[PDB]
């Protein structure tokens, strides 16, 4: 119909190609480090408790 | 020759990666002060060149060289 | 885009389709956080979980391991196909 759908600027398909050469030439460190804050997030699990109370959910009026 | 042949599959290299028109890409110019390049986009070049016209150029020497006259005297070495 | 290179495949679908899954993971994930401000707790609970999550999932994980995981496989990555690590290389 017109002149709508057009893309302008390229700068985030640069910074992604960037970031992905990153990956390409050095994949061990990255997994590593990765893989470290998955870590991080997984050591917190099995300490989990639950709350079947939904007094302390709502508010008070 | 073979310099003018290898600079020109650099140039299309460089054309697709980040822009840069072929007919002023010359070996007469360096990467970071003229075509304002990256440290990462020059792991960029070293990728596609590793998979479109194989040879080899390793680690921490992306560094080494500076003007694209380096880097296809580099090619051409080899 | 395997046929041209394995990890040339890598950096060139990160840049055609890792900008598209990480723009709507962004938008889906702060639309889901900003469900922290209301006043019912549980909904504040699950949006926030939600949100997070997907800023994890985008940002560091699909992001940064999987294709990382993608290239230190190699070409083993796609058994039983036999595919190759570089093309036959071409000439000047």
């Amino acid at each position: 119909f017109g002149k709508l759908l057009e893309p302008k600027r390229m700068a985030r398909v640069r910074g992604w190609r960037k970031v992905g050469a990153a990956i390409v030439r050095w994949p061990g460190p990255i997994l590593v480090g990765a893989v470290a804050l998955a870590l991080v997030g997984l050591l917190t699990l099995p300490g989990y408790r639950t709350n079947y109370n939904d007094r302390n959910y709502l508010p008070a009026d | 020759a073979t310099q003018e042949e290898i600079i020109a599959g650099l140039a299309e290299i460089i054309e697709e990666v980040t822009g840069i028109e072929p007919s002023e890409v010359t070996p007469e110019k360096s990467f970071v002060d003229d075509l304002d390049i990256d440290s990462l986009s020059m792991v960029e070049i070293a990728v596609q060149t590793e998979d479109k016209y194989g040879v080899k150029i390793p680690d921490e020497d992306l560094a080494g060289l500076r003007t694209v006259g380096d880097v296809v005297a580099y090619i051409q070495k080899l | 885009e395997i046929h041209a290179g394995i990890n040339t495949g890598i950096i060139r679908a990160m840049g055609g389709s890792g900008s598209v899954v990480t723009a709507a993971g962004l938008v889906f994930a702060f639309t889901m956080m900003s469900f922290a401000v209301s006043e019912l707790t549980v909904m504040a609970q699950v949006g926030t979980t939600i949100g997070m999550g997907l800023l994890f999932d985008t940002l560091i994980v699909r992001s940064f391991m999987t294709p990382s995981i993608a290239a230190l496989l190699g070409k083993w990555f796609w058994w039983p196909q036999v595919v190759r690590q570089r093309p036959i290389p071409q000439p000047w």
